[PDB]
DNA sequence: AATCTATCACCGCAAGGGATAAATATCTAACACCGTGCGTGTTGACTATTTTACCTCTGGCGGTGATAATGGTTGCATGTACTAAGGAGGTTGT
DNA sequence: ACAACCTCCTTAGTACATGCAACCATTATCACCGCCAGAGGTAAAATAGTCAACACGCACGGTGTTAGATATTTATCCCTTGCGGTGATAGATT
């Protein structure tokens, strides 16, 4: 029982084993976090870098002794924070988020002081590593020798391993509600406040007529790097909005504008980076995933996107649908007692109705949740492609489906046994 | 019309259908339980009293000898729950049983009876339990989960087509007792009838055919009705009963009576046999394909010739046929080979069987316990019947011979918990018969053939084992002395049964720690139902018949009040309504039909019977001078589900929450979420936790105020009358003749709880809710507790919430709160929690106890006792000592030239570790309660001395109070039946007692009431007479505390656990998750009001949490708290009373769909008034789940919060004054703070504890431990290629000792670089293995 | 990297608020005296500090009982899911 | 002659990962009681001492007076306020 089963030294001691300089506490976002970096609580630093200060105060003369100087250390004193610069300034803490089924689950990172007891985490890196915030945890490692860092920094830091081991789509990515942000900037409706209109200045949202829906449009000259490094110039009119347009600021100009001219939800986002990573080199193509993570949180609220009891619309013409199904099925389980079908075909010919009943609720479902404005125009009647927030949910990928859609705006339909 | 307390408080109910039935009592699975588990019951056959009259008298095997019994006793306890965690020992009282000896004439004839000698004697201890139906057991609540298993007797179940050579379909018959050993009955691979006796290895099941004695044409007898055949005039024939055909593989054709009956290729399994008893068919004539595969019974023979034809158990041909035809002897006897119709399987295994008697059948069964020892001749009979009629070795009770005889489908209401010799034939008939369609499985997880085993039960069934297994020493001495002159104790040992029924409560297979998280979740845990242990299974050995749902957890067991993870259904909850019969079956109530409609009669239905009558669902609805508005009353029945006309009907449920549990009866919009949030909001309205502000669920069901009851959590008028005195810890009332006891004063008292420790460490306490002179009605509320608001629940508090994305933080459940929480001091919660130390038998006997720790930290000191113990009243936090345990160090190498500085020239005082007791680096909170035991001929220490005098202190007065209470009652009767005549007994009011002996009343007998009355007086206060000493010498008491310790002590903290990030929160529809930020006041949404929101949730994950009742509750929340807002500004102004009542009124009027009404014009001007304070919390709200206050009511109630009747507004940020693109949700959510608290959880670490065993750190925040590097956490570094890392983990950070002490000191080398020696895990591993017998060594390269 | 006119405002430069420090007056504390009583000194008789001697505790541990007693205890490893290996032996084949 | 093959024989080799909370019992079983050891007890004398006596002699602390400090009071002074007049900024251009 020290070798053969589970329990064994090869598994409980040597394969995986208990360590020092380490720690765990409850996972919490953090979004002023730039990508290379993780917040700490002091306390938890001072444990963690306790061989630094235990260690530094005999070396400066900042304290007497290492005996007196538990007066000082477990104090958090100011000479604590001179031995802890000379290393935080330059120093890859480890992260992890066992149990460890694949690479990104442990990554690189640097120290940022905080307040409280948890541990808090780089949104763009949250989706690398599944970070699930029911008071679930991470773990952390501090790495002391000058070749664990060397290499922390070169191989395992969060800006130095963006991307899918299987395929190549980013990973550490624009996260949970980043990109509903950067797909609202991206979407544009009609009198938006701005059917067609234009603007610079965030400012100018307190000018009294702006949105980031509003319909903005410029000949905007473009660029695209070549294989070689050169860059093949091009220009174009464009049709676009507020939000589109100040995403020009944030994008590595050596890729053309008109790659922007869409709608950049989780379905499209990555593929932009993806592009940059393609060509551009890895410096730009951090920087173009880092800054998207604000830009996103700028404007992430300010779509005031919601689930409510009116953005739970129903197709009226459900009526008329149960006329056909319910109808169907009343001759259906009579033909079987009056000797034309047996018990068992008789169960397909009516769950088989009730999947085409399903089927046909959510037709009209879809009607109403994205374009029924009927009124009848001139003066009436803008038939546009909705802004109800549980189908925005699905075309931005933000957590949406077509099965919670049925569930949420028509019928939630049929279920398994055990 | 509402109650005096009500005056305070009223919920308002919304609900739609006819309930005539309410909450009852929720804990009787404990109570009622451990009632019948200890009661004198005179003629039962449960608990300890059936336990002893199942084996005593025990009348000696030695024939000269009797150890008789009386009944058991429960007495002499010592301890109470207050020391039962103070000191911390578990509340329980000696177990003692009368028991009698008798011998007779050993000498005479004429009087039959010599020697006659009774008693008592200790035979063990029990546990004590609470009103509040708890029990205390090693310094916490330590509480019985009851089980739900499958009911002893017999089961019958199909294996078809599990594995092997054919995939193998199977059908079987399982014995399971209540107590014993085992057998089954099946069929091996090949195909001949099989059996497992105590289910160990292939016997067939001809064997106990044997062993209970049936010779061969018995076994046709007991098993086989007989074919018959005959030849007449031109042509072959056979012979019948209307009911033998039920099994032909029919390749044959037929007609009988006067039609065609069998085709070519319709098997006539026994479902065929409603084709035949109709139409009394007695003979029939067929193909030759039914004259042959027909195994003849006897001999036959030939008088046309003088010779045979053919023997017994042969077959018939077509030689033997002609044979036949000429004959004159025209008969046969033949057997079944149909299949099921008889099972031939017997007469083919009679032919498969090496056994031949009773004694081969029994010699083969000891073979089968014992291979390669003799087969002790009488032992192999015992061994096999002591399976199932032994005094230790088999038990059924009443309930397993019943679901026995039920399962058989009997008429003996007789029998016995033993099986019999001839019972078993029945359960071999079943397996023979059922095998492709006569019956079918014998309905397992239906809940009235899988059972409940309560508290009782399962103590119970220990008592039926252990006194028939551990009384060894009694029952061997018992043969031996000339008991005419010993007696029915001389040899009963006393230690075991103290121990192994004390913790039976504290450390048994299903008695947990109780979940004390806060009231709702004990209450719950008091009636949780566990699928394990021995009558089901573990989490791990096991499949889905202890995870799943079966339809008969309807009105029963509601399917989603369970843990989460692997966890999922191994444990459950009643539901609300629901009990059991005397079987352990599960009920349910019920309306019921008289004349033409399902009237008020209510009823209680078992299971077997929502299977046999019908059912309305609680959709059905009544009619004007008629009947039913329902056309078609949708029915159900064993938990499925129909369409019926009016005509048709015989019962209805009474409510909806019959099918819902405490936690999920709380969730207002079930209605409206999916199962996988259900289950939830069914959980973390349990994880949450006492808070300094607490407030109301302002939604709400109802059960708000069943659950601030339904253990104690509020005290409660058990009496009532008029209130006398009210204090933070004690209440008194008084009553009147028309309650009045014969002889009492007129008094009820409801003294509070203050301070304690608790199974999760949480904070106990309660507060009062009345004041003098409030008369008060026998169902009033006087008392609060830790999760509460005057008179109702409170597991929690009320917050705004704006369900959209934020900044960032709020993105999969996870919270933002406002600064105005902080500041508020809200969902801050409180705990209290316990540290203690210890001073070993020393040879001379104590151990040092104080502070001296010079040079280490020495503020961390500055608040102690001379004792080195912390004073209560003080705070303390993150590193202050609690107990002085210093110890001396030693260097002592002191040569010459090594006294390098201490031993010469300074620091010449004490180098003492830093080894007392300290508060945990994280922990902040008051000391609350000091605690010094000691073996009791050692009076307590200085300490303890001076916290007698803290305790006699609270005594001393209260008792000075409560003897003045008391004749200040009993006295003012006396002065009653003066005052009836002597009105002027004001004269005597003020006068001492023995100056009203000078006296008279009138000419009629209340002058003689009176002499009675004051001749009883000075009998009764004798109760008094006692009272302080018996609180006194429970605190200087003293323990041993085993040889090894002279003394222990104790501290207890406060820990102030406040507001912070990275823990976590809720609300009751499964929204769940970590506070990510605290902002301030404007770094939030804000409302068309011009106000801010308290909290931020993200809707964008809700589609994929498929639940939508946490809208609901955040818009009715938002009419709710609306009304209590709207009451704070209109309290000021007033404008006028009636518009007071205006508002205040049609708060509870406004309503078009509803059952209920709060009719405030049935109420008082004032009563109106008195009320509004608890409404500026909000208005308190119920409904029924699933008869709940659907969107449309939302939206009439929500013109009291004036705000859009949407629930989707105009919301703008406070940082910008901004207004977004859309309307947004918003409202008010009821929401929760939940004990996984990070607060507690601050665990890292640079070095600390090392596990000798290994050289490796240990790991545990119980052990300050390092955290494991698991072995796919080293896949991350070995992908990346990142070997330095991975090398660090491996030895400098672990078991490396050599590599470790020197990496930590490499900072001063500057050098900072790795510098290891050997991997001590490893060097452990070479040696371990040279410890098996392997060699193990190396090379170099 | 210099120039300035023309912003949004700091200077242009009047007013006035608090401050603190002077002088006064109060407080306390530091001391020097005195008186008490204790731990200032040697001497002396006590009785029981230590030692050794003797007479006679506590507890070291070695030794083994006899009317006769002469077929024993022991309960649950485990019921599942897989399937690889060895074991059997008759025989239809190599 | 052996070979493996048909069948169900039984054997038995395994059962993923991270973490937190808890407290440490049950046995009976004659240890006999005989002997004598160095070995417990204690009397009388070594290794040396007590503390009471009558002396010796001193320190300390409290009562008394003195000292001077401090916090008050008073009144002075400066640095600051807020507005206003009009400043060379900001930054576009030369």
């Amino acid at each position: 029982d020290m070798i053969k089963g589970k329990q064994g030294r090869f598994r409980q001691n040597l394969l995986g084993k208990r360590v020092d300089y380490s720690g765990r506490s409850v996972i919490t976002v953090g979004p002023y976090l730039r990508l290379h970096q993780c917040g700490l609580p002091k306390k938890m630093a001072l444990e963690l870098f306790k061989p630094f200060i235990y260690g530094k105060l005999e070396l400066r003369g900042l304290a007497t002794t290492i005996k007196a100087a538990k007066k000082m250390v477990e104090r958090e004193e100011a000479v604590v924070w001179d031995i802890l610069d000379e290393v935080i300034r330059e120093h890859p803490v480890l992260l992890n988020r066992a149990p460890t089924l694949h690479r990104l689950g442990i990554q690189a990172f640097e120290p940022v002081l905080i307040e409280g007891k948890a541990i808090q985490l780089h949104p763009l890196v949250c989706a690398a590593y599944n970070a699930d915030f029911d008071g679930d945890q991470m773990a952390v490692h501090v790495p002391l020798t000058l070749e664990a860092q060397l290499e922390a920094r070169a191989l395992m830091m969060s800006t130095n391993n963006i991307l899918s081991p299987a395929n190549g789509e980013p990973i550490i990515v624009p996260s949970q509600d980043v990109v509903l942000g950067l797909y609202y900037m991206t979407r544009d409706c009609v009198n938006a406040k701005g059917m067609v209109l234009t603007g610079p200045a965030e400012r100018l949202y307190r000018s009294g007529l702006a949105s980031l829906h509003a319909r903005v449009k410029v000949r905007i000259t473009e660029y695209e790097k070549d294989a070689n490094g050169e860059l093949v110039a091009k220009t174009s009119l464009k049709d676009t909005t507020v939000g589109r347009a100040i995403l020009w600021m944030i994008v590595p100009k050596g890729l053309p504008y008109s790659i922007v001219n869409q709608a950049l939800g989780k379905k499209a986002i990555s593929k932009m980076l993806n592009t940059c990573y393609r060509i551009l080199g890895l410096k730009p193509t951090v920087i173009f995933a880092d800054q998207i993570m604000y830009t996103g949180f700028a404007y992430a609220a300010r779509s005031g996107a919601s689930v409510g009891i009116d953005d739970m619309v129903i197709p009226e013409k459900k009526h008329e649908i149960i006329s056909e199904a319910e109808a169907e099925v009343a001759e259906i389980q009579e033909q079987f007692q009056s000797g034309l079908v047996t018990a068992g075909e008789r169960y397909n010919k009516v769950i088989d109705i009730w999947a085409a009943a399903n089927d046909r609720v959510s037709k009209a479902m879809m009607d109403n949740l994205q374009t029924e404005t009927v009124i009848n125009r001139d003066g009436q009647e803008e038939k546009q492609v909705s802004f109800n927030s549980i189908y925005m949910m699905a075309d931005s990928g933000a957590r949406g489906s077509a099965a919670q859609i049925r569930q949420l705006a028509g019928m939630r339909g049929l279920m398994a046994k055990p | 019309v509402y109650s005096y307390t009500e005056k305070k408080r009223i919920r308002k109910d919304f609900g739609k259908r006819p309930q005539v039935l309410d909450v009852p009592y929720l804990l009787s699975i404990q109570l009622d339980s451990f009632q019948k588990f200890i009661e004198q019951d005179p003629e039962g056959q449960y608990g300890l009293e059936a336990a002893f009259r199942s084996v005593f008298p025990i009348q000696s095997y030695s024939g000269n000898s009797e150890l008789q019994y009386v009944s058991y006793r429960l007495g002499e306890p010592v301890f109470d729950v207050q020391e039962c965690q103070i000191r911390g020992v578990t509340y329980s009282a000696p177990l003692r049983v009368k028991l009698r000896l008798v011998i007779y004439e050993r000498e005479a004839p004429e009087g039959t009876v010599k020697d006659i000698k009774e008693q008592e004697v200790y035979m063990g201890e029990i546990p004590l339990m609470t009103d509040n139906g708890t029990f205390v057991i090693n310094g916490t609540e330590r509480v019985i989960v009851s089980q739900l298993h499958r009911s002893p007797g017999v089961f019958f179940d199909s294996d078809k087509g599990k594995t092997h050579s054919s995939g193998k379909v199977l059908y079987n018959a399982r014995i399971i007792p209540y107590r014993g050993s085992w057998l089954d009955f099946e069929f091996d691979p090949k195909d001949n009838l099989f059996v497992r006796i105590d289910r160990r290895r292939k016997l067939p099941a001809t064997i106990i055919l044997r062993a209970l004695n049936y010779t061969t044409e018995q076994i046709l007898d007991l098993f086989f009705e007989k074919v018959i055949f005959e030849i007449r005039d031109n042509k072959l024939q056979m012979e019948l009963v209307p009911e033998r055909l039920r099994g032909e593989t029919a390749s044959f054709d037929i007609e009988a009576n006067g039609k065609v009956y069998v085709e070519k290729g319709r098997r006539i399994t026994a479902r065929h046999i409603r084709q035949l008893e109709k139409d009394d068919v007695k003979l029939i004539e067929v193909p030759v394909e039914y004259i042959a595969g027909k195994v003849v019974a006897k001999d036959y023979i030939d008088e046309s010739t003088g010779e045979l034809i053919c023997a017994a158990n042969m077959e018939l041909s077509l030689d033997l046929l002609a044979k036949l035809s000429q004959s004159g002897h025209k008969r046969i006897e033949t057997l079944f080979t149909n299949d099921l119709d008889h099972g031939p399987y017997i007469s083919e295994t009679l032919r498969v069987d090496p056994t031949n008697d009773r004694l081969s059948a029994l010699v083969e069964i000891y073979r089968m316990m014992r291979p390669g020892e003799p087969p002790t001749r009488e032992a192999a009979e015992s061994l096999f019947e002591n399976l199932f009629f032994s005094e230790d070795r088999y038990d059924l009770s009443a309930v397993g011979r019943m679901k026995f005889n039920r399962s058989l489908l009997r008429e003996e209401i007789e029998g016995s918990g033993i099986l019999s010799k001839d019972d078993i034939i029945d359960v071999m008939k079943k397996l023979i018969d059922i095998r492709n369609g006569k019956g079918e499985v014998d309905d397992i997880d239906h809940l009235g053939n899988r059972r409940i085993r309560s508290v009782g039960e399962m103590a119970e069934n220990q008592f039926r084992v252990g006194l028939v297994r551990v009384e060894r020493a009694v029952k061997e001495r018992l043969s031996l002395g000339d008991l005419d002159t010993l007696m029915p104790q001389d040899m009963i040992n006393a230690k075991p049964i103290s121990a192994a029924v004390k913790e039976f409560f504290g450390s048994s297979q299903l008695s947990q720690f109780m979940d004390q998280n806060n009231p709702l979740s004990e209450i719950t845990h008091k009636r949780r139902i566990s699928a394990l242990g021995p009558g089901g299974l573990t989490r791990e050995r096991a499949g889905f018949e202890v995870r799943d749902v079966h339809p008969t957890h309807y009105g029963r067991v509601c399917p989603i009040e369970t843990p989460e993870g692997p966890n999922i259904g191994l444990i459950n909850s009643l539901s609300v309504y629901a009990q059991t019969n005397e079987y352990g079956f599960l009920e349910t109530p019920y309306r019921k039909v008289t004349d033409g409609v399902v009237t008020d009669e209510i009823h209680y239905l078992s299971a077997i019977e929502e299977g046999n009558y019908v059912i309305a669902q609680a959709n059905s609805n009544l009619d004007e001078e008629g009947h039913f508005v329902e056309d078609l009353v949708t029915c159900r029945s064993k938990g499925e589900s129909s369409l019926f006309s009016r005509d048709q009907v015989d019962y209805m449920d009474v409510s909806t929450q019959q099918v819902v549990s405490v936690g999920a009866s709380l969730i207002p919009f079930l209605e409206h979420d999916d199962a996988n949030r259900a289950l939830m909001g069914a959980n973390m309205q349990r994880q949450a936790v006492p808070t300094l502000r607490a407030d109301k669920p302002l939604v709400g069901t109802g059960m708000e105020r069943a659950v601030a009851v339904d253990s104690g959590v509020t005290a409660v008028a058990k009496r009532g009358g008029v209130v006398q005195y009210v204090d933070a810890s004690r209440i008194v009332i008084k009553v009147n003749e028309d309650e009045m006891y014969p002889g009492e004063a007129g008094i009820d008292i409801y003294n509070l709880t203050k301070y304690t420790r608790s199974n999760q460490n949480t904070c106990i306490n309660q507060m009062p809710c009345v004041s003098l002179g409030e008369p008060v009605e026998r169902g009033d509320v006087l008392a609060d507790g830790p999760s509460t608001d005057l008179g109702e629940l409170a597991l929690g508090q009320n917050m705004r919430v704006a369900f959209m994305p934020w900044n960032g933080y709020n993105f999969e459940d996870s919270i933002l709160v406002s600064e105005r929480v902080v500041q508020e001091d809200r969902f801050t919660t409180i705990h209290i929690q316990e540290l203690a130390c210890v001073s070993r038998d020393t040879k001379l006997g104590p151990e040092e106890i104080t502070a001296d720790i010079p040079n280490v930290g020495e503020a961390a000191l500055s608040k102690l006792d001379e004792s080195g113990i912390v004073y209560i009243g003080a705070e303390v936090t993150g590193g202050d000592i609690l107990v002085g345990k210093v110890t001396p160090k030693g260097e002592t190498q002191l040569t010459p030239e090594e006294k390098l500085l201490r031993a010469i020239f300074g620091e010449k005082a004490s180098d003492v570790k830093d080894s007392s007791l300290r508060v945990p680096n994280g922990v902040s909170g008051t000391v609350i309660d000091v605690q010094v035991f000691t073996r009791d001929g050692v009076e307590k220490d200085k300490r303890a001395l001076e916290i007698e005098e803290m305790q006699l202190k609270q005594a001393k007065k209260d008792l000075s109070e409560e003897l003045q209470i008391l004749e200040a009652g009993l006295f003012s009767r006396i002065r009653a039946v003066l005052v009836a005549g002597g009105v002027e007994a004001e004269k005597l009011d003020k006068l001492p007692r023995d100056r009203w002996l000078e006296l008279g009343l009138t000419d009629e007998e209340k002058q003689n009431q009176l002499e009675q009355l004051a001749e009883q007086y000075d009998e009764l206060k004798h109760e008094f007479e006692k009272k302080l000493e018996a609180k006194r010498r429970k605190i200087t008491q003293g323990d041993d505390l085993a040889p090894g310790v002279l003394k222990i002590v104790k501290v207890y903290l406060a820990v102030k656990r406040r507001i912070q990030p990275g823990d976590k929160m809720a609300g009751r529809h499964g929204n769940k998750g970590v506070i990510s930020k605290i902002n301030p006041i404007e770094d939030m949404p804000y409302d068309e009001n011009g106000t801010p929101v308290d909290i931020v949730l993200n809707p964008l994950g809700v589609p994929s949490r498929m639940n939508i009742g946490q809208i609901l509750e955040t818009h009715l929340g938002m009419a709710a708290k609306g009304i209590g807002d709207k009451i704070n500004a209109m309290l000021k102004q007033q404008q006028e009373v009636a518009k007071l009542r205006e508002f205040i009124q049609r708060a509870y009027d406004l309503g078009a769909d509803v059952r209920q009404k709060v009719d405030l014009s049935t109420f008082s001007d004032e009563e109106v008034m008195r009320l509004a304070e608890n409404l500026r919390k909000g208005m308190p709200i119920a409904t029924p789940v699933f008869d709940g206050a659907k969107e449309a009511e939302i939206k009439e109630l929500l013109k009291l919060g004036d705000l859009p009747t949407s629930g989707q507004i105009r919301l703008y940020d406070g940082r910008t004054g901004e207004q977004f693109e859309r309307p947004v949700t918003v409202g008010y959510m009821y929401m929760l703070k939940l004990n996984h608290l990070v607060d507690d959880k601050m665990h890292a670490r640079s070095t600390g504890s090392y596990s000798l065993v290994t050289q490796q750190p240990l790991g545990g925040k119980a052990q300050f431990g390092g955290q494991r590097f698991g072995e796919m956490e080293v896949w991350a570094l070995e992908a990346y290629g990142a070997a330095y890392t991975l090398q660090e983990m491996l030895t400098v950070k672990s078991d490396d000792v050599n590599g470790r002490t020197k990496m930590y000191k490499n900072i001063v080398d500057g050098n900072h670089q790795m510098e290891p020696g050997m991997p001590e895990s490893f060097n452990v591993l070479l040696k371990e293995i040279r410890s098996l017998g392997i060699n193990i060594e190396l090379e170099d390269e």
